[PDB]
This record gives C-alpha cells, sequence and structure tokens, in this order.
RNA sequence: CUUUAAUGUUUGAUGUUCUAACGUUGACCCGUAAUCCGGGUUGCGGACAGUGUCUGGUGGGUAGUUUGACUGGGCGGUCUCCUCCUAAAGAGUAACGGAGGAGCACGAAGGUUGGCUAAUCCUGGUCGGACAUCAGGAGGUUAGUGCAAUGGCAUAAGCCAGCUUGACUGCGAGCGUGACGGCGCGAGCAGGUGCGAAAGCAGGUCAUAGUGAUCCGGUGGUUCUGAAUGGAAGGGCCAUC
RNA sequence: AAUCCUUGUCGGGUAAGUUCCGACUGCACGAAUGGCGUAAUGAUGGCCAGGCUGUCUCCACCCGAGACUCAGUGAAAUUGAACUCGCUGUGAGAUGCAGUGUACCCGCGGCAAGACGGAAAGACCCCGUAACCUUACUAUAGCUUGACACUGAACAU
RNA sequence: GUUUAUUAAAAACACAGCACUGUGCAAACACGAAAGUGGACGUAUACGGUGUGACGCCUCCCGGUGCCGGAAGGUUAAUU
RNA sequence: GUAACGGGGCUAAACCAUGCACCGAAGCUGCGGCAGCGACGCUUAUGCGUUGUUGGGUAGGGGAGCGUUCUGUAAGCCUG
RNA sequence: AGGACCGAACCGACUAAUGAAAAAUUAGCGGAUGACUUGUGGCUGGGGGUGAAAGGCCAAUCAAACCGGGAGAUAGCU
RNA sequence: UUUUGUAUAAUGGGUCAGCGACUUAUAUUCUGUAGCAAGGUUAACCGAAUAGGGGAGCCGAAGGGAAACCGAGUCUUAACU
RNA sequence: CCAUAGGUUAAUGAGGCGAACCGGGGGAACUGAAACAUCUAAGUACCCCGAGGAAAAGAAAUCAACCGAGAUUCCCCCAG
C-alpha cells in the first residue's frame, strides 16, 4: 500500500471535498480535476490537498 | 444478546443520535382532549389542571386527532394545520 | 426488581410504529475512500431489524 | 501440505429459465464471461449479469453466425 | 536589523564561613533507688542529615494474571479473500484431499469518438547473427488481456490515436445472495457534466481477489442541540482519518 | 568415564565375562556450578578370591505356633436379583444369547484359572477459556533521583 | 557428623580449609508503618553474603548479561 | 472341543428349470370395545345421529385427570 | 589427648523375614565424651516460622497448618 | 444412566422404613379468563379499615426525524416520477 | 535564682458486660465480565472506636428558572 491517499478540495470555496489515492513518487505534480460540487450544484475544479 | 462468542448484534451496529432534553417537556394534544378542559379556553395551565399533559410541560401542540365539536379558544400553543382547520370548523378561536 | 435495559442496545436501536426497530448501518464510519460511493449512499439511511435477530433485540430492550 | 485453500462459492448460473415470467429488474443469469449474451429487453451488467429490462417471459435462443446463446424477453 | 559596552535594578546557581532551626546511638547534672524517657548544662555536627507531598529510575523482593483453536496430544502445518478440480450436467456440498493466486496497480491502464488486428513459421534483404528493423507469403487468435486460474472477449473486453473527468451529487422499480451483520446487479428519475454530426455511451477499469465490524477519538463542514438567559464547550448530522 | 554408535578395539581375569581391572575416533571431560591425584574413613556403588554353608542340584526328617475336630464367645470387606456347568459361535474376550455336550441333592478340607473378583468417581493420557515455582504483561514493598516543605544568616564567583 | 517422622541414609547437606565481595560502627544486613531489637556489650586478626569444600600438584576470552568507576556529549520527571 | 449346513441327519432332505399346494407376522380380513381429528346434518342443553380417517414413539410441545396435607363450606355430616 | 577404638545403658534405623501396632516385630545393624543425649520451663505463627536443605517439620493434616466467617464461592462438568 | 450402540464383562443400587430436587419475590412479555372500554387502573398514604377515599403517577388513544421541528403524515433531497 | 517538671494527700468520674439497630476509623476475596488487568463483587464480609433508646441529619453561602419553593428524616412516583 505504497500508494497513499489525498483529498481533492473544491475551488468553489465550499468545505466540500473528494478523497482519493495517488502515487506520489511517480506523480509529483498536483491532481486537478473538474468535478461536481453538490453544494453549489455545479461542476467545479478541485485541487489536491493533503488528507491530514 | 449472547451469540456464542460472536460479536452480538447491538455491539455490531452503531450508536447514533442524541437525546433531546427539550423533547421531554413538549406535548401532543388530541382534538378530543380539548373538550376535557373547563371554560372553553386552552392554556398549558388549563391542560395541566385537566391532567391532560403534565406538570413539567413547557410546550404542547394540538394535532388533528379525534375530533372537536364545541367551540374552543386555543391560547398560547402550537396547532397543526389540520387541527387548526378543524378548530375553525367547530367555531373556535386560536391565538398565540 | 425492575428489568434493567441493555444501555448499549438502547443507544443503537429505536422502536418503530409497528413494534419494529430501526438501526443505522455498519461499514459507514471510516475506511471510506476505498468504498464506492453507491455503497456508501445505500448504507446511510436507517434500517429495520431483521426477523432472525429481532428477538435478541427485544430481550435486550424490555421497556423499548 | 500446501493445499488447504479454496474460495467461497459464488452461486452463479441461470436464475430464471425458459418461459419464466419476470419483473423488470430481475436477474436472469449470473455468469463470469458472456456465456449467454443479452438479447431483446435484457441488459448486461458490469459483471456480465443478464437482467430483464422489461416485464415478460424469458426466452433462450441461439442466434448469429457464431451460434451464441441469446436471452431475450418475450413481451407480455 | 547585525554586533557589543556603559550606568540602574532584577533571579539562577556555585563553594566559604556562621550559628539559631534540626541531629547526636559524646560528656556531665537532675527527676531517680533507673544503660528507658524527659528536662538542664555542654561538646560535636549543622541548614547538611533526616522526615512528609510530588517526581524519574530500579525493583520476580512480593502480588494478580495470561500463555488460542484445528489436529485420524505435542512437534510441524494451517486460520481472511480469489480461481480450478473433488462436486454426482440448477445452487450448495467435507477432509491435515489435489493444484495455483491475493493483502494491489492505474488521473490513464478510466470516459468517449475514430481507426486497427494476433503467435509462430517460411522466402528475400547492409552491418545483423537462433533470435532486432524492412519487404512477399503461409497461418487464422494457436496471440493479447497490469497480475493467478476459470469463464469470456473481433460488434473485440486485444492494439493505436484525438478530446476529456461519469473514477459525478441525490435517488432507485426490481432482483440475486447470505442465520444475521452484510455483500452484489440494476433500468429508470432529478441536477449538473464529457465524448460524438447524431443515434447514443459514460455513476471507474473484461469479470471474479487487493480486505477489517463496533467502541474511542482526530480533521473539515453543518446553528440541529446548547442544563437560568446570551454565547461557548461538549453532543448530534454530513464528509473523512 | 556417575561414549549415542557400543557388548568400540587391544590386554587381564573365566571353560565360557553386555559387568570388573589396565590401556588406546571426548555424539556431548576439563580446571573453585573446580581439574588431576590422594593415606585414613564408609550399614556407600561395581568386580574378583579364600572360607563357609539347604542359596542351589533336590529336597528329607524332626521340634514347636497356627491350620483341622470339640465346647464358649464371635467380626469384616462385598452384595440388583439368582433355580450361579463345558464347548463352538453370536453379541467386538458369555454361568445367563444360538447350537450343542455334559450333569442326582447337600456339605467338609484344599488350590486359585474366571466371575474383565474386592479395595481407591485412574495417579498415566486428553479436556476444562486450581495451585505453587523468567529479559511474559501489569502493578508494587524496598532502594534510589530530583522539586517544594520543616530550612536560617552573611560573603564572593 | 546431618537428612525425606511413615517406601530414598546416599555420591545428597554440613564440615575444617580456600577464594571473592560487602561493611569504619548509629557498620553492613535482618525482624519491625515505628519505637526499638539482633549483629555486638563485637569494631576489619571483626561481622555479613556468595561460591568451593581436608591434604597434595594446580587452577585463554570483558563481545553478551551483571557489578564497579567515569561523566564530555545525546535523551530525560516533577517543577516553571 | 466336533466347531466353515444351527444340530440330527440327507445322494436328496443338494443344484437348475417349470408347476400346483400348504405353513408363515403385532401386515390384511373377520367380530367386539375405546379414544383423537375432520366432513356434513341435527336443532341444541352445546353435544348428538352418524360418516370418513387416524391412534409405535426418545428429546420436546400441546391437552385432560388421580391422589396427599392444609383453609373455607363445617357449631354442618360421620364416629365408642 | 581424642568430633580416637571395642562395647551395655541411651540415641538411632542399614538388611531380613513377619496388624498385637494408622510404621510395629524378631534376628542381625550404626553412634555411643560429643557437631552427643535427656528432663523441666521458655521463645519463634502461616506467604509466617524453623530448616547441617528433604519442599523437611509446624498436634496421625503441609508447594502454604487448623477453627470460624465471606459462603448456598464458582462448576459451559458428572 | 449414558450412548451410534449395552444382557453386557460400562455407571449406580445389600434390603426395608422415613426424608430427598424446577421454589419464592419483584419486574417484563405472550396465552386464557373476568371487569370496564377510548379509556383502563391507582401507589404510598388516610381510613380499625379486605369498604370508602387517595388518580401522585403508569399504559393506551400518532407517527416521522439524530434533532430543531412537522404532524396523518413525516424524513430523505435543491426536488422527488 | 524564681519557676516548672516531679511527689504526697483529698474529692468527683470512668473502667467491665450486653442481641440487633446507629455514627465514625480501616477494609478483602471468591464471583461477574462466559479468559483478564480498568470495572464488578462492595464500601459488602470482617476488624476497631464511640453512642443512644433510638442514632445520624437538620434550619439554605439549598433548589428552581425569570414562575416560584422554603431545615432534616422516611414512604410512593419521577425511572431502569
Amino acid at each position: 500500500g505504497i500508494r497513499e491517499k489525498i483529498k481533492l478540495v473544491s475551488s468553489a470555496g465550499t468545505g466540500h471535498f473528494y478523497t482519493t489515492t495517488k502515487n506520489k513518487r511517480t506523480k509529483p505534480e498536483k491532481l486537478e480535476l473538474k468535478k461536481f460540487d453538490p453544494v453549489v450544484r455545479q461542476h467545479v475544479i478541485y485541487k489536491e490537498a493533503k488528507i491530514k | 444478546g449472547f451469540e456464542g462468542g460472536q460479536m452480538p448484534l447491538y455491539r455490531r451496529l452503531p450508536k447514533f443520535g442524541f437525546t433531546s432534553r427539550k423533547a421531554a417537556i413538549t406535548a401532543e394534544i388530541r382534538l378530543s382532549d380539548l373538550a376535557k378542559v373547563e371554560g372553553g379556553v386552552v392554556d398549558l395551565n388549563t391542560l395541566k389542571a385537566a391532567n391532560i399533559i403534565g406538570i413539567q410541560i413547557e410546550f404542547a401542540k394540538v394535532i388533528l386527532a379525534g375530533e372537536v365539536t364545541t367551540p374552543v379558544t386555543v391560547r398560547g400553543l402550537r396547532v397543526t394545520k389540520g387541527a387548526r382547520a378543524a378548530i375553525e370548523a367547530a367555531g373556535g378561536k386560536i391565538e398565540e | 426488581p425492575k428489568i434493567k435495559t441493555v444501555r448499549g442496545a438502547a443507544k443503537r436501536f429505536k422502536k418503530t410504529g409497528k413494534g419494529g426497530f430501526k438501526h443505522k448501518h455498519a461499514n459507514l464510519r471510516h475506511i471510506l475512500t476505498k468504498k464506492a460511493t453507491k455503497r456508501k449512499r445505500h448504507l446511510r439511511p436507517k434500517a429495520m431489524v431483521s426477523k432472525g435477530d429481532l428477538g435478541l433485540v427485544i430481550a435486550c430492550l424490555p421497556y423499548a | 501440505t500446501r493445499n488447504g485453500r479454496d474460495s467461497e462459492a459464488k452461486r452463479l448460473g441461470v436464475k430464471r429459465f425458459g418461459g419464466e415470467s419476470v419483473l423488470a429488474g430481475s436477474i436472469i443469469v449470473r455468469q463470469r464471461g458472456t456465456k449467454f449474451h443479452a438479447g431483446a429487453n435484457v441488459g448486461c451488467g458490469r459483471d456480465h449479469t443478464l437482467f430483464a429490462k422489461a416485464d415478460g417471459k424469458v426466452k433462450f435462443e441461439v442466434k448469429g453466425p457464431k451460434n451464441r446463446k441469446f436471452i431475450s424477453i418475450e413481451a407480455e
């Protein structure tokens, strides 16, 4: 289980986030995907952040 | 709740929710119970006097349950919509 | 003496109109990111107790 | 020994047979591959599970040049 | 700000001396006919020692306990999950029966649109050779599938490329499957997206392994709650560790 | 050897010695949980010889005390009930079943093959989620560290 | 010499002797919540602990675990 | 201890084939009796004509009773 | 002189065979001026004592005495 | 008695007589039965008193939600076919 | 030195026993948790001190909730 996990956070300014895994050795750069925010009820960009 | 050594059903499952201390002082009043009081006016005190709700009760609703025939003056209490309509039909008054 | 309730049972169950018992599902507390969302969604709502273990529940909970 | 292991049985196989009336949604077959293929009014799930998309009678049939088993639903 | 010197005052500790706490299992006197005890005088020691409370260490000296099951008892081996056979042509089915795998991986190795078709062999061809790359043919999946096996797969599920985030949020008729906990499949509906001219497809990946109940907490959001009242703490609910 | 292989091999002792004594690949001696010697001592272990013998070849006789009989007194363990034989089978080792054989009823003295005889809810073995006896876990008396208290005064660095 | 009173008297224990180690006296240590008592009315030619065990000839490794000594650095309680 | 037909014994009283008799169980039938559960129909004292059928039973479930002591009924009734 | 020798009392208990005896008998056996034996009284108390050490002994009881109490401990066993 | 299974040579009983083991209390549920019935019922206590009083309370007549809250609906969800 | 300690008299009281109940000082383990250590058993058993016919407690630096109650003790509810 070397592939550690992260949380994609909404750029909408809501608290909402998704959580997922990634391989931080092979992929240093941050993951940015356009996902659905259900609080805003729109598709927003989500940026990786540390799960903590 | 002993199932051999298998972990029993209650312990399997979550705890959830919390107890409301406000719930223990609320009350639910039938339309039928509006006749039980005297004077045709319905305050929390009157109901308590009429042993309908109880002494430690700060709040009480009137629900559309049973039926009310006599006109009643409902005072200082919550009423559902259907209960309110029923009261109006009977010829009653409602006031906060 | 009075029967003592099983307090944990009390915490975990609530009786319903027809003498049933609702309860929250397991498996929706932690390790979650690996769980598919659908499964999570379905777990969320409260669930009735099954016929098989109903009796145990009752025994735990005499005053309901 | 090195051999004690085995997996839990998955209870695959045809669930409803030829000329079974089914409700839409009901599963007709559990299978690993597409041993049976989806015909009319029968959907194929992500685990190749064939299921009725409409209420009717199950209808097994061989079709096509490859001579493949096809489950369809006869209208009802 | 880097760096020090001056005047004024302020804790921390370090030994030297003291004598008044404290010690005396030194001496003498008295209670006293008394090697106890106390009082007195005195010497020595002396703020140490030693006692209390808190505190780190050590502590089988002593105490309370634990030290799995299967098993043709111990030793050895095994314990969850996936594939095949045993399994008697629905399902299921045992053995310390026979054979192998898993405790993940992938922001593409997912979605969608467009395109393509394998192994191996033969003949010819610079270095080049059994085995690179290039031609002509035979072959017809004998190949490939991220990894075991099975079942699948050309309408490819196999191989390339373009654009992308449906690896969506709320739900869900109806089924399958379990003693239960649970697990699984799912058309359709709402919202909002991507590919496509469109019909459509997309709620991860050909499928079946890649996993851990509850409690206790942790983080973020949420006025749901808030023990006189307003707040807060704590609790609940949603997401997550 | 207070050494598996092993009755090691060689020698002595015996007609014949897995023991004993003397010598020569330490499974796995070894130096104060002492090594190797050692006069004396030992109800100490092992081996050999002289003497002695009923230990034995191989038992015989005799003397007493019981056993036996008479009179008096008078227990005990055990006990489902018994009209309580052999054999071969059966049923997992038969007085009691089948087939068959044998056998008039009842004492007394003797023996001990069986009644899975009596005696003790097996001591071995296993099981079950007791007791005593280390670098298991958790504690702890004790020992020890510092901090504050009882506990003060100067002086210097 | 002693020993399992009642299945073991021995090669077991003890022994004189040897060695190590502690202990400066209010000794170490031991019994005692303590007071106190033993040690001992003794004082290192003494007392305690451990091992070995008349007499004779004798008797490499400090890495491990203990103990002893050291305290430069690291880490480290209460407290603040 | 015969001891590998249960024995006697058997040349069929063995084996094969065909046939007709009989024996043979707590099976079936016959006669008598009891009880359970259903049907219908009486016309009732809540059961009766009947009419089918059932009635082996451990764990265990359900149903209905006997008897004992004591309290009432009972200063009653029986009893030198 | 002697934890010297032989050997009665006295103390023990190596071999042997055999209820009067809940450990004895007879025949033999060891020590027998000593680390001996014995009378009377005293002291040590139960996780405690004492132990020339065997887990021995502590009232016919000992890897934790006996009496009473918690106590009808608990017994998935018979 | 225990067992898959006992004439068993597996357990127990020498015999008789006497005694010897599913109770009681309080809670809770279900069944029957009786009472009253959208109501039912009192507890301590008072009352020399099994009466009567005593309705403090409890159960029921409404549920849904974690909860605020709403209420024959409610929760879910922005909203539900 | 005065004093004090001490000493001799005199008066008053106590001492010891006793069933349970009561207040205080100490305080287990078995057991349950299907093991076991927090926890339970339980402030129980037990030991000790003291008292009375009763004891203890007792006259709000108490509750309550913006209304109010009005010392302690005991019983029924609240409520498993």
